[PDB]
RNA sequence: GCUCGCCGGAAGACCAAGGGUUCCUGUCCAACGUUAAUCGGGGCAGGGUGAGUCGACCCCUAAGGCGAGGCCGAAAGGCGUAGUCGAUGGGAAACAGGUUAAUAUUCCUGUACUUGGUGUUACUGCGAAGGGGGGACGGAGAAGGCUAUGUUGGCCGGGCGACGGUUGUCCCGGUUUAAGCGUGUAGGCUGGUUUUCCAGGCAAAUCCGGAAAAUCAAGGCUGAGGCGUGAUGACGAGGCACUACGGUGCUGAAGCAACAAAUGCCCUGCUUCCAGGAAAAGCCUCUAAGCAUCAGGUAACAUCAAAUCGUACCCCAAACCGACACAGGUGGUCAGGUAGAGAAUACCAAGGCGCUUGAGAGAACUCGGGUGAAGGAACUAGGCAAAAUGGUGCCGUAACUUCGGGAGAAGGCACGCUGAUAUGUAGGUGAGGUCCCUCGCGGAUGGAGCUGAAAUCAGUCGAAGAUACCAGCUGGCUGCAACUGUUUAUUAAAAACACAGCACUGUGCAAACACGAAAGUGGACGUAUACGGUGUGACGCCUGCCCGGUGCCGGAAGGUUAAUU
RNA sequence: AGGACCGAACCGACUAAUGUUGAAAAAUUAGCGGAUGACUUGUGGCUGGGGGUGAAAGGCCAAUCAAACCGGGAGAUAGCU
């Protein structure tokens, strides 16, 4: 069983976008920014415990950071993970 | 038999092929097969140490029994097979206990023939005995040089060795090169000579046929530049030199044997 | 025309990568020289 | 937006490599873009990549790498055993439809499948680092059976025509549906079963191998496709209603048959040839040590798990390799119509583009093309270039020859369209009906319907019927090299190199020889009908004399002669 | 059957013209040779500089080859400009 502090650290932020809102309203799926090293089971348990909802399944992808320029100096944004978390058609967090 | 090819193309005009109708058509015996990949004539440093080798057809190694040390148990020939690894043919024999083995096929051996090994074997082609028990004057093949080591002399197609004399612990042999040699009388030999004696009558006919056997072209030393070969150079065709190997050693008549350890067994050189 | 550089990542790493430089004494000397020079990118891995 | 033009075995659509945000939206036009720019692969901001089944990872190995001890080497290090890595190869499992501005075999709907862990129940000899089987393999050729796919008819919806005609043998559009599950077919292979025994498979084995009996002859394995179900579903021409003009919502007919047909599948098959065609694991089976109403194995059911990483976009290219938005290079897959032998070629479909400076003018001259009086190689180093020939069927074809060739030698005739033979022939395909039986995806008969050359005769149009594109110039004498090949990447493709064949010569196996201070390795898991070197260069007729010189081989009496003493 | 024949893909490079501060540091156009083989091609591997590899041209070994490239000896030496 995953310890409580790990769960308290895996989730970082809800993700707001047109696709995220559409997913929420049409599929009962929320989109979160999670820790880069969080696994699907960890994310599932964390959403079960912290938001006290019931999750059906988690889908996960890694977003690669963009290369930018800040006054003739190139930089890179960090990669991050996002999770599509599907709830069990009755929760509506 | 020896078959000449009709000249329906310039690459077929001079082809002479040796075809044996009684060779097995099917697949070889799988338990006695084994992989051997090619080398290109390169050693473990990866350098060409023997020129003119490379390519050719893929081949599988047949494990041939050169020891013939399964004494006292008769065997019967099942079939004759083609072997890409050697010029002779091989025979698949089946012992009375159910073991199968490959042997060099002696001349005259057919499917259904009986062979046997050991000191009590009959004097018939295909049987193996120590050269102590073989009558003087017999022609044998697959001759051992150290007892128990396995046959090493007269293994090519059509070759044989004649037992010339016996003297105590040694017999004197007449090898195909004409050299007279001594070996211990406990070394084994197989009676009769190796079959497929028509092997030398074949004509390849084209360059490609040589390429199929893994032989790459030979460039004459006289066609090179002086930096590449001692024979190179010249405006036009010029030689003016004593012929040598690519490494500078005389190549017409100069002798290269130097082995004092085995000199005691050479009764007479081939000459 | 076919040019001389025909890229391939696996070959690049196997030939000039960090673990190739570390496998021999002369490769380790290459790495030591590059560290002393102060290079930001030590091998082709980065 | 309408018209025009170009590609269409690509200039369309996918995958791999490689690149890395170039993808989509909003906004800006300084610089970048060979011009302008409101546009962009440009700047700025935001968004976008969803997997038990696809790939990697993972299990297994090839070439090869590394390599405990080890062997060897001044040191550094070299080689290599046990091992351990290494794909370009072997190994479990998913399809159809819908949806986003941008992802989808990943999301949603429907229907599936695989492996493993737990638990219950019912039976039960389980057990490997070992044995055996299997995996497991070449080139070419020939069909037969199919499908993808196409064409036509039927069916359904719509139409009745800007200019003569068009209610019909008329025009336009659609007529689609997967994995899985059941059946086990065309066809391929193989005799089956039961006992007893055994110098074999390092030990054992009930497994494999071998031997001897008895008995029965049909049993087993593999297998495209079809058919049934999946599916009363989905999709579906179109119609109706909005539109904030991009699109959104609703509804929804027919959804069949015949013929033709692959380079795809059966087929890792079959036939044949010589040049004789991976490995290991997964998988099945056998036992050893061992365990012993335990563990373990088999089956059913229930339940749980299938993690992690990739996924956008380009990908014959403006995003990769060429300094460029560069007429260059880049592996694999898909493969419609008409004509055609064809993946050639012409015109088109799906789809995609007009190549990021234009506007005029209509000199010389340059480039790429068209035609040319009379002549016809007079040109020129040279017929260089151009012109010309060019298809299919049939007739016919010389010297010479190694009897195969030469030969497509040379040369000649026919060729469009319409009608008849024959309302569509020879042929191919094949329904209904009828009759049998081991009864089925069966056998025989039967011929409806569909498709369909080639030929002959007659007529007919033009200057011309292989009408376009496409598509041999031919003959004679001679040098050289036998031939097919190879070569100076980027001024030389040849008479040069190679070659099969020939000869000499070395080499007896711990071979000669080569790489290597060495250990070793190649030669070769080969053994003188073999292997190395050298020259010559198919084949035919041949290959003469010289051993003084220089080499090499043999000899060993004498002369001379090193270290040593 | 065939290092057989004609001919696309594919692999080459015989002729001519153009181009020659090129569209291109070797191409384009029209013709041309092989096209089941001594073929061609993808991926990975091995051979290292007096060394490799070479159907042999002193060819090729990263647009470099009668001895690669990079660093060092090194400010080599230069009766020469
Ligand atoms: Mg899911
Ligand atoms: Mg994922
Ligand atoms: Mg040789
Ligand atoms: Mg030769
Ligand atoms: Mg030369
Ligand atoms: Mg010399
Ligand atoms: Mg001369
Ligand atoms: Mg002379
Ligand atoms: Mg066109
Ligand atoms: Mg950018
Ligand atoms: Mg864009
Ligand atoms: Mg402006
Ligand atoms: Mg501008
Ligand atoms: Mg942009
Ligand atoms: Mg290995
Ligand atoms: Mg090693
Ligand atoms: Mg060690
Ligand atoms: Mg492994
Ligand atoms: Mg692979
Ligand atoms: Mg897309
Ligand atoms: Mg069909
Ligand atoms: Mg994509
Ligand atoms: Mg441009
Ligand atoms: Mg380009
Ligand atoms: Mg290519
Ligand atoms: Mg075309
Ligand atoms: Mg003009
Ligand atoms: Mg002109
Ligand atoms: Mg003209
Ligand atoms: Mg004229
Ligand atoms: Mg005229
Ligand atoms: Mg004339
Ligand atoms: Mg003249
Ligand atoms: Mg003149
Ligand atoms: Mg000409
Ligand atoms: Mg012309
Ligand atoms: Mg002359
Ligand atoms: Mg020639
Ligand atoms: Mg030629
Ligand atoms: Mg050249
Ligand atoms: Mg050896
Ligand atoms: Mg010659
Ligand atoms: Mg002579
Ligand atoms: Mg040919
Ligand atoms: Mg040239
Ligand atoms: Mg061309
Ligand atoms: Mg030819
Ligand atoms: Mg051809
Ligand atoms: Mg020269
Ligand atoms: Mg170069
Ligand atoms: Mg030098
Ligand atoms: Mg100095
Ligand atoms: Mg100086």
């Amino acid at each position: 069983m995953i310890r409580e502090e790990r769960l308290l650290k895996v989730l970082r932020a809800p993700h707001v976008s047109e696709k995220a809102s559409t997913a929420m309203e049409k599929s009962n799926t929320i989109v979160l920014k999670v820790a880069k090293d969080a696994t699907k089971a960890e994310i599932k348990a964390a959403v079960q415990k912290l938001f006290e909802v019931e999750v059906e399944v988690v889908n996960t992808l890694v977003v690669k950071g963009k290369v930018k320029r800040h006054g003739q100096r190139i930089g890179r944004r960090s990669d991050w993970k996002k999770a599509y978390v599907t709830l069990k058609e009755g929760q509506n967090l | 038999a020896v078959v000449k090819c009709k000249p329906t193309s310039p690459g077929r005009r001079h082809v002479v092929k040796v075809v044996n109708p009684e060779l097995h058509k099917g697949k070889p015996f799988a338990p006695l097969l084994e992989k051997n990949s090619k080398s290109g004539g390169r050693n473990n440093n990866g350098r060409i140490t023997t020129r003119h080798i490379g390519g050719g057809h893929k081949q599988a190694y047949r494990i041939v029994d050169f020891k013939r040390n399964k004494d006292g148990i008769p065997a019967v020939v099942e079939r004759l097979e083609y072997d890409p690894n050697r010029s002779a043919n091989i025979a698949l024999v089946l012992y009375k206990d159910g073991e199968r083995r490959y042997i060099l096929a002696p001349k005259g051996l057919k499917a259904g023939d009986q062979i046997q090994s050991g000191v009590d074997a009959a004097i018939k082609p295909g049987n193996t005995l120590p050269m102590r028990n073989i009558p003087v004057g017999s022609t044998v093949h697959n001759v051992e040089m150290k007892p128990g080591k396995g046959g090493q002399l007269a293994r090519s197609a059509g070759t044989y060795v004649q037992i010339v004399a016996r003297d105590g612990a040694y017999v004197t042999l007449r090898l195909r090169s004409g050299e007279m040699r001594k070996v211990e009388a406990d070394c084994r030999a197989t009676l009769g000579e190796v079959g497929n004696a028509e092997h030398m009558l074949r004509v390849l006919g084209k360059a490609g046929a040589a390429r199929w056997r893994g032989v790459r072209p030979t460039v004459r030393g006289t066609a090179m530049n002086p930096v590449d070969h001692p024979h190179g150079g010249g405006e036009g065709r010029n030689f003016g030199k004593h012929p040598v190997t690519p490494w500078g050693v005389q190549t017409k008549g100069k002798k290269t044997r130097s082995n004092k350890r085995t000199d005691k067994f050479i009764v007479r050189r081939r000459s | 025309m076919k040019r001389t550089f025909q890229p391939s990542v696996l070959k690049r790493n196997r030939s000039h990568g960090f673990r190739a430089r570390m496998a021999t004494k002369n490769g380790r000397q290459v790495l030591a020289r590059r560290r002393a020079k102060g290079r930001a990118r030590l091998t082709v891995s980065k």
